[PDB]
């Protein structure tokens, strides 16, 4: 009479004779359909300086076996029921991308049987996997993620995947913050493997992701822009004070820091480079070639008649420099020109390699 | 003797079976009443936005096929079980980190002879709250947590709120967090029309002291002396060591800010614009300090300063208040009132900045 | 031989039910006799407001069903049992992190023939005590243990305590931390009347001779040199370069010190107090040591210093005891007059503070 | 539905017991043929002296009891099992971290009608290979991974290769760490005689870019600065600055550097030697500097500067080429000669390291 | 015929009326002798900061029981079988001294019957133990630590412990690289308890090992000893330059960082304190009292006879000091000479102290 004792008869009577371990055909030659799917529920973490990607994701597969049938109106109109995932054939679906991790599901959600066979199935899972990460244009980047998922002992004659939606689901996505979903598309492919003979087909998920710059734009690059602004200006610095070299090897060694601190966020990948390391090398390289001009002219200023001489052609040179300089027995003067002189040229040389470096991008 | 008895009559399992939920005229939904009672709120990592609590959800139910005749028993009105052979409804969060949902120690099951269930299971969860920065410290964060089963719909069960906000009996006090509020709402769907869920709306706020002696009085301390470098005179060569160590302490902590919030790009926090704007202001600084230090070493010899500076610095003298001016002397006075010029528009935009963060 | 078929007779699994408590005359508590005994006190992260130790909890009670004749088999008074199989009361910690509350090896179980038991196992806890951090490192503190199951209540059982105070027999010395005292206390609630607890309290000492030596003296040292720049000369041109490292070295101990101790916003330590308070009056030493510098950097043609200066300088003069003074000489000396100033309020205030102390 | 008659057939508890392994005619060896496939080199902590790696171990062997007539079961020449109910050798790491020895998701297993069985599983295994660090980064490590039973031993089973070379064809580019032989050895022991393993012993070489670009450029950069501070005038008062940054900076990387390696105290690389003769070099040349600048700074009064200087050095001038000379004039021209001579000697040794390097 | 066969026959008569929970001896005053030994595979770590020491070990166990015993001529001459240590009896081997760890076994290995009811076990562990650390003489340290097995609930009367190797194996130990096995003994005890009145006996391992010093002697104490020959020479700096109390502060900040930073590698007990914290110590006294004394002495020399005065004595006095010193108003004169005779003085105090403290130990 009760819905749920007409529902204890129905499912006494068809585990009475099964087999988790055997596939569910009737002709051996048949094939089962195991339509699969995702959901993202969010983006837990991408760590760069692992190479790793942590995902929240709700599988989704079904299929339809023969066994699992019956007559609704013999049992007071019942067509869907629920059991276990753990007393019924489940099939093997793996990811071959792992990286510390489980390789399957084993939250073991339950199951939803609709009366024809069809067998529906949503386990959650946190998979962990493994992208390689491309870092030139930092932060400006477009990340490009994969996941692989596929059968295990089971070849295309016994099962055959099936895409159910060519993109991800993102109904219930959880903006993480940093990292933006571009898209996210599904492939199917085939492969033959060394192991065997026959074909193994297997599913692509490829996410293409962005980052939101505005963070390290707002606490990385502005200072390493602003303290390159002091590289140049050294020059425009008497000699009389004593307060160069200072300048300068405050500097060097901030950039210093700087390099060696990004160094942290991001891969140890030798195929390419960033783009600010190589900006933030090049000035480190200036600034200590600064540092040896100025202490060549520091030791030229300080010099006197008696201990030192030898004025024998700079007169002439120095006396015909000045005019073209714009700058109308005495060696402060051509101290004061030799720094003028290389003061334009670094200036040219910086504005010149900044520029040159991050006009191809763009 | 008797609650063997009657506990090996219950449970049989012929008689009773889990995997399946109790119904009768006409598949009838099976209200599930719960109610959440915290314990303390561990942690909150922002870095990582997640909040860590201990809790305690009572829930309850009604099964018909729990029931007996006390009299006959003995006169036992009520019993234990186990909450693994029984039946009940599956009930987690949904916004959980670590993946893990269900609850730790799966605990006893009080029953009466009505049918009546009520179950509280003790629990350990890693909720998932977005952090909003912007008046750090002093700021009201709003963790939210989600409740709802993960194996049954709305056509099956209909979950209710027995009080509508969290109890707090047992809550012993955190330190730095300080709740306010725990407000607890039901939320339905009208286009999917299978979407029950309820949400625990915890509202907190910090206590600001530690945060403020450990990093606000050092960096307002440190940036007081930005606009002060132009007061010092040029003939002691030491301008640039003060700013200097004044810009590089500024990076420092800015970078240390940044390192304690997390990497959200959605939204920027004062104190780090604050920063990154005197920091601003002290490179201008020490830019037109060198050109200041150069414009004082000049000697008569090498630059003749022709009419232009003359009159136009002896002049603007007066408008300065500044008063009252041998080349090298001259050299060094201009230096002296353009520095006490640039001295006055900074204490000048100082000012104006402490006016714009009101 | 006999072991066997005695122990094969009690554990019968129709004889013996594991899932029900024993009773008898009209549902009479079950006494729970339990004492505990430490091993060590393994640490204490202040950080995180953590405990960890390993004891061993010796129970004992009475159970009527796991009785037999001793002389029938073989004069036997005594044997071994597994303690998955027998019943067992639940009891563990409530304060608990990591979420883990029952015991780890869950050993073996004596069995005498009156039916008393007498069960021990070890455990590794993490309890969690809260840091009172004024004295730092001269601190005492306290941390709580509770004790208490939680299927049962007081209607069923009731808990009691063999000795008021917890053994240290097998306990093995710590290092850093020193035990005092280890009080035990029963507690109950008279408005819910089903609420039994035991609560041991650890009363902990530190020795403060590592943190003395690693903070305390290179602290203080360092703090040593903030009323010593006015003692020297502006023509060095140093003031600033010294001032600078101080203040900076200062920031630095603060920030450590900030991160050793918990984020409690609740209290501060005398420490940081002390340097930030120190740090404040460095940046007022720097800022009225900018002030002396340019009046000292000042010329005759600049600058004419009328009145007010001559009169009140070389006549506060002797209220100092300092003595008796070419218009720079006189510029330099009125630096001189007002750094000795400074330099004798400051001692005073420095003095000041280090009674404000005591 | 004859697979379910079957697979029902040979596992039947009865028939076929799973704890013993398939002999006969007299304890014969059960062969196990077994080969490795690489899929990727995930990870290689040095500090640790670990290798994160995913692997494909196919194993192969016989069952006598596992057969069956194909034409009567409908002409059925293979068969899926499950992995737990069978028979199988336990084949795990020795050299493990983690404690972690056997596989992870035990997969199914193919069955023929001959009675062989072929069964790879997947895993992620965490090896331990020690780290030969004498040229870093150009480095070829070597780690090992052994393979061998720990229930059984050789006169039960003996292992078998298939390929004396691990195989590749699944394997993605790691971007780091690149892979130059993957050999594969058997190993036995005459004195014991009850010891089979088997040792993959993969060697990988660094690709050094990334190290090279944010460590050596900067360090050989900065170090390239010792060697000129003898090239600046005394009178600057500022070699001190200069000398005193060098040798910090240098410290600076020898304390990242020995972090970024392991702590194997049985060899030192490269960098870390060279950076401590240089830093050892730079004091030296601060010492030396000091007394070049006292003996400048000197006056007529305060020294007389009697014979032995005037000639030594007037004379010891031309043996540098350097040429040519108002006391304190002859004192400076002292110090600029010294410091010329130490130069020289300086430039020659840092020559003289770099050839020791090669 | 089949071995096989045989040994199911075999397996299933001995496991018809067996219990694990029941002791296996014959007459209750007999005891069983359980050999019991290890076999170290490598030593991990070894964690000053927190005092932990964690081990793989290959623990050993053998005894002998009186119902797995059989005749071999009748089963086809087997006389070794294995079985799993799940279902026979095995005693309960626990070390008191954990830390963060399991307390027991939990691999659970199989074992080895040997057809005369001898049994032998050989589950591998990883053991976290705690074992007091000594910090003298770093990093030239000797380490010795414990590791106490032994039973749990029973007496000397039902079981007793028997050493097998009075040295600790070491046939496939793992050089760890900085660590080494000086030696290792293993040592027989009993004692008594307060909950009991029996005496329980109980092994306890002593490891001996050794630090190889080469490290932390070429990265940490050799700079700290190179920046202390500077701590006395900023006296035979002069006063004119201003470069005096730079170097001063330089190297007073640099050795508080270098001991702050050493702190974070050795416990925070209390008993002990090392030797180089000690040694770090007294350099940053008479560092920072150098740098009183030398703004003492700037303050001097900058002096003048118009603003400061009363040379009265002091002109007899030094003028009598200078020819003692081998040195021949003026504020300059009287200020290098005391600079010269501190100068001498800290020369020696330096040289004294880091003499007299290293040499009880060598
Ligand atoms: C039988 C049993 N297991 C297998 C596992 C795999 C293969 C074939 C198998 N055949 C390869 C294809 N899919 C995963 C790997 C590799
Ligand atoms: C009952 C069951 N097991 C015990 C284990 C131990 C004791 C008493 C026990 N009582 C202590 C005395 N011997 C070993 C430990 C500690
Ligand atoms: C935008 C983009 O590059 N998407 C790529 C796709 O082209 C490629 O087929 C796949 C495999 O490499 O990975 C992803
Ligand atoms: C319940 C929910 O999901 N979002 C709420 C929304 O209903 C509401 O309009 C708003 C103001 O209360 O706060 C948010
Ligand atoms: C003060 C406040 O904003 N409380 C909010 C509430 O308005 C909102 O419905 C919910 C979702 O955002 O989280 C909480
Ligand atoms: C037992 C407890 O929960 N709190 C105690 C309280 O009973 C007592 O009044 C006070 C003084 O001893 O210390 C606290
Ligand atoms: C010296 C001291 O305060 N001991 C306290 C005790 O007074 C108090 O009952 C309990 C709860 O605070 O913790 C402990
Ligand atoms: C296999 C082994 O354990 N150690 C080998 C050894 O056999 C060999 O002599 C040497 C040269 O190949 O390399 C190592
Ligand atoms: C190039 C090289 O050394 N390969 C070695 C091999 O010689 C040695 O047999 C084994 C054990 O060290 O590890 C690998
Ligand atoms: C070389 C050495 O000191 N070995 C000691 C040993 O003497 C002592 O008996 C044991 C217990 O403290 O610990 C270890």
């Amino acid at each position: 009479e009760t819905r749920a004792h007409a529902e204890e008869r129905l499912l006494k009577k068809l585990f009475s004779g099964y087999n988790k371990w055997s596939r569910p055909v009737a002709n051996i030659s048949d094939v089962v359909l195991v339509r699969f799917g995702l959901s993202i529920a969010q983006l837990i973490d991408v760590d760069e300086k692992n190479q790793m990607m942590t995902t929240n994701v709700w599988v989704k597969q079904e299929w339809h076996d023969y066994k699992l049938r019956w007559d609704p109106a013999d049992y007071e109109n019942v067509t869907s029921i629920r059991i276990p995932s753990e007393l019924i054939w489940r099939p093997d679906i793996v990811l071959y991308n792992n990286a510390d991790g489980d390789f399957a599901v084993t939250h073991l959600t339950k199951a939803h049987l609709f009366h024809d066979g069809r067998v529906q199935w949503t386990p959650p899972a946190i998979y962990k996997s493994s992208c390689s990460i491309d870092v030139t244009f930092f932060p400006f980047d477009q990340q490009n993620c994969t996941m692989k998922f596929g059968s295990w002992t089971y070849d295309k004659a016994k099962i055959d995947l099936v895409n159910m939606h060519s993109r991800v689901d993102q109904l219930d996505f959880w903006e993480s913050g940093e990292w933006v979903i571009v898209d996210a598309v599904g492939t199917y492919n085939t492969r033959k493997y060394e192991c065997c003979a026959e074909i193994y087909p297997d599913i692509t998920y490829a996410f293409v992701i962005r980052r939101l710059p505005l963070f390290y734009t707002i606490n990385l690059i502005i200072p390493c822009l602003l303290i390159s602004c002091l590289t140049v200006l050294v020059f425009y610095l008497p000699s009389e004070c004593g307060e160069k070299i200072t300048l300068c090897i405050s500097v060097l060694l901030s950039l210093t820091v700087f390099l060696l601190l990004i160094t942290e966020i991001i891969p140890s990948t030798s195929l390419v480079i960033p783009l600010i390391g190589e900006y933030l090398l090049f000035t480190m390289i200036f600034v200590t070639l600064s540092i040896v001009i100025t202490v060549f002219v520091l030791n030229v200023h300080h010099r006197s008649p008696r201990t030192h001489t030898m004025p024998t052609w700079v007169r002439r040179v120095f006396l015909d420099i000045v005019p073209r300089l714009l700058l109308m027995e005495d060696w402060k003067y051509v101290a004061m020109v030799i720094d003028r002189i290389f003061l334009w040229m670094f200036i040219i040389v910086c504005l010149l390699g900044t520029v040159g470096l991050f006009l191809p991008p763009w | 003797d008797t609650e063997e008895r009657l506990v090996e009559h219950l449970l049989d399992p012929s008689r009773y079976n889990k995997l399946i939920r109790p119904a009768t005229n006409g598949s009838e939904l099976v209200t599930v009443q719960l109610m959440v009672s915290l314990a303390q709120l561990i942690s909150v990592h922002e870095r990582e936005q997640i909040m860590t609590t201990n809790v305690w959800l009572t829930q309850e139910w009604e099964d018909y096929r729990l029931t007996w005749k006390p009299e006959e028993f003995d006169n036992m009105k009520k019993v234990r079980l186990p909450s693994k052979h029984i039946w009940l409804p599956d009930v987690v969060l949904y916004n959980n980190a670590d993946g893990m949902y269900e609850v730790s120690f799966y605990s006893n099951a009080v029953v009466s002879y009505d049918g009546s269930i009520f179950w509280l299971p003790p629990a350990i969860y890693k909720s998932a709250c977005k952090i909003e920065v912007k008046h750090f410290p002093f700021d009201q964060q709003n963790c939210t947590m989600k409740f709802r089963s993960w194996t049954y719909d709305r056509t099956e069960i209909d979950l209710v709120l027995k009080s509508e906000v969290a109890s707090l009996d047992d809550f012993t006090p955190s330190g730095e967090w300080d709740i306010v509020a725990l407000p607890g709402r039901r939320n339905e769907n009208p286009d999917d029309s299978t979407y029950v869920d309820i949400t625990y709306d915890f509202i907190i706020r910090r206590k600001p002291l530690f945060y403020t002696i450990n990093l606000i009085i050092p960096c307002v301390l440190i940036t007081s002396l930005a606009i002060l470098v132009f007061y010092l005179p040029s003939d002691c060569g030491e301008k640039m060591t003060l700013c200097i160590s004044v810009l590089l302490a500024l990076t420092v902590f800015l970078l240390l800010i940044s390192k304690i919030v997390p990497p959200t790009s959605l939204d920027v926090p004062l104190v780090g614009k604050y920063l990154m704007f005197t920091m601003v202001l002290v490179t201008f600084s020490i830019v037109t300090s060198v050109c200041v230090l150069n414009v004082h070493h000049r000697s008569p010899t090498t630059h003749t300063m022709a009419p232009w500076v003359k009159v136009v610095f002896l002049e603007k003298l007066p408008a300065l208040l500044f008063m009252q001016q041998s080349v090298s002397e001259d050299w060094k006075y201009v230096a002296m009132v353009i520095d006490r010029l640039f001295l006055w528009i900074f204490v000048f935009v100082c000012v104006f900045g402490t006016i714009g963060m009101f």
